[PDB]
């Protein structure tokens, strides 16, 4: 039995009333549980039997539903409520989980701070050449990175990395690395890092020559 | 309070057999609970692995059942998990958990009884089955009853199992087609009869290739009670890799505010600890999650400082790798 949670991501601010949906592919009566998982931590039972609050969970958390459609309502959000939420069917074997809904802090939009770094003289004098680009402290999460060698797009040898929402300023960061040989890197001059994000029509371009 | 502690390795060689144990505190494993295992990949959601019942019975997620073994040791108050032929896909944080038949308190004097079947509800022809009727403490008589022929069976062989519950067992040594049907429990306590339990279907499967069947096909329940995970262990991270211990290569990253960094390339295994100016610089640092660069790890860590402090003052990144016992410092010098 497939459990489909929606949306995949929801943005709200403290004090807000929000609602998360969970749909079952078949009728499952009221046999649904809600779990909460904060970043870096183990899960926690919140609601069992669709609507029953587990002992010691705040009355802000309310669960509702029967058959195929199930809802989780959190009224008057607190900082500790920004977490991942999973629904689970417990009537049939296997008792499979939903894919989760991440509840994040809706802060003001912020453009990325783009930095480009050429290979170090220590990495080069060992046969390697990594060009690193940083796309830091931007909001919302959705960003696109692109590499250009002498004005030509490059996808091979590119490795990307994304941080979780910052626990202090609520932004997001990203690191992209284009790795090649000292021989390959020494054949070209222009190295560009291009960032496309909601806060601008034109992408942010950061380049270096040599 | 109830505690569950995971124990085992951090690293497991590819095509090996992973062995984990869960140590239970403030409870007994020999109780009406389903001792379970769940796993979470590095960036994925939760996957239900399997569970072990009081009867010793086991259930495993079909996705990977062949490679799975869940056992229980009552004497040591623990349960275990074994995983054969492990691949990179078996990389995760592994949790041991307790599943319980939670009840919203509606009744207290004569609460509605429960019916269960051991080993299950789909029994092969000629084989045995036992019904377990559960009720409060102090029951004098338990009754099992059949729907289609409305036959009943009474027993005073009642036994207390917990400070709140009591039970009776009804065995059918050899099942036949005429034994299949719907069964319930009702008990007599303090000059009164309880509300009847919910029905539980018992199927007797035929001895041929052609045999086939509100749950899916054969996925019939074995209890009227719904079990819910109410306690989780804090988890144990397991990494599946054929790689060798390798220390990192630390490379400096040189360009009102300025961003500098460090590239920490080709190490095994995670983690690595990155600080800036021995922790003195902390407010503007971003250390990125590691990516898998051909069975070795790579990460970057950025620092943001005012232009007045660099290059006039030295900025150094401190990289520690506990596994290889290496601790490196790299100064960020400017470029032209
Ligand atoms: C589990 O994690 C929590 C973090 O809130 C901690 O209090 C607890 O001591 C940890 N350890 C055990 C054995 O539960």
């Amino acid at each position: 039995i497939r459990m489909t949670q929606s949306p995949s991501s929801l943005s709200a601010s403290p004090g807000d009333k929000v609602s998360i949906t969970c749909r079952a592919s078949q009728h499952i009566n009221d046999s649904l549980a809600w779990f909460q998982q904060r970043p870096g931590k183990a899960p926690k039972l919140l609601i069992y039997g669709a609507s029953n609050l587990h002992s010691g969970v705040p009355s802000r958390f309310s669960g509702t539903g029967s058959g195929t459609d199930f809802t989780l309502t959190i009224t008057g959000l607190q900082s500790e409520d920004f977490a991942t939420y999973f629904c689970q069917q417990c009537n049939c074997f296997p008792p499979d989980f939903g894919q989760g809904t991440r509840l994040e802090i809706k802060r003001a939009d912020a453009a990325p701070t783009v930095s480009i770094f050429p290979p170090s003289s220590e990495q080069l004098t060992s046969g390697g050449a990594s060009v690193v680009c940083f796309l830091n402290n931007f909001y919302p999460k959705d960003i696109n990175v692109k590499w250009k060698i002498d004005g030509s797009e490059r996808q091979n040898g590119v490795l990307n990395s994304w941080t979780d929402q910052d626990s202090k300023d609520s932004t997001y960061s990203m690191s992209s690395t284009l790795t090649l040989t000292k021989d390959e890197y020494e054949r070209h001059n222009s190295y560009t890092c291009e960032a496309t994000h909601k806060t601008s029509t034109s992408p942010i371009v950061k380049s270096f020559n040599r | 309070e109830v505690q569950l502690v995971e124990t085992g390795p951090g690293l497991m060689k590819t095509s090996g057999t992973l062995s984990l144990t869960c140590a239970v505190s403030g409870d007994y494993v020999n109780t009406n609970r389903r001792w379970s295992w769940v796993r979470q990949a590095p960036g994925k959601g939760l996957e239900w692995i399997g569970e072990v019942h009081q009867s010793g019975r086991t259930n495993y997620n079909p996705s990977l059942k062949s490679r799975v073994t869940i056992s229980v040791d009552k004497s040591k108050n623990q349960f275990s998990l074994k995983v054969d032929s492990v691949t990179a896909a078996d990389t995760a944080v592994y949790y041991c958990a307790r599943a319980s038949p939670l009840k919203s308190q509606r009744d207290t004097d004569l609460p509605r009884p429960s019916i269960s079947a051991e080993p299950g509800t789909v029994i092969p022809l000629g084989s045995h089955v036992t019904f377990v009727c559960r009720g409060p403490v102090g029951v004098q008589t338990f009754r099992l009853e059949r729907e289609r022929n409305y036959l009943y069976s009474d027993t005073e062989d009642v036994s207390q199992t917990s400070p709140s519950e009591s039970e009776a067992r009804f065995r059918i040594d050899s099942v036949n087609a005429g034994n299949a049907g719907l069964f319930r429990c009702i008990y007599y306590k303090s000059r009164k009869w309880s509300e009847q339990s919910d029905y539980l279907e018992l199927v007797v499967k035929g001895e041929d290739v052609t045999w086939a069947l509100a749950c899916p096909q054969g996925e019939l329940p074995i209890s009227t009670d719904i079990y819910y995970v109410d306690v989780w262990g804090n988890g144990t991270t397991v990494t599946v890799s054929s790689a060798k211990t390798t220390p990192p290569s630390v490379y400096p990253l040189a360009p009102s505010m300025v961003t500098l960094g460090c590239l920490v390339k080709g190490y095994f295994p995670e983690p690595v600890t990155v600080t800036w100016n021995s922790g003195s610089l902390s407010s503007g640092v971003h250390t990125f999650p590691a990516v898998l660069q051909s069975d070795l790890y790579t990460l970057s860590s950025s620092v943001t400082v005012p232009s007045s402090t660099w290059p006039s003052e030295t900025v150094t990144c401190n990289v520690a790798h506990p596994a290889s016992s290496t601790k490196v410092d790299k100064k960020i010098v400017p470029r032209d």
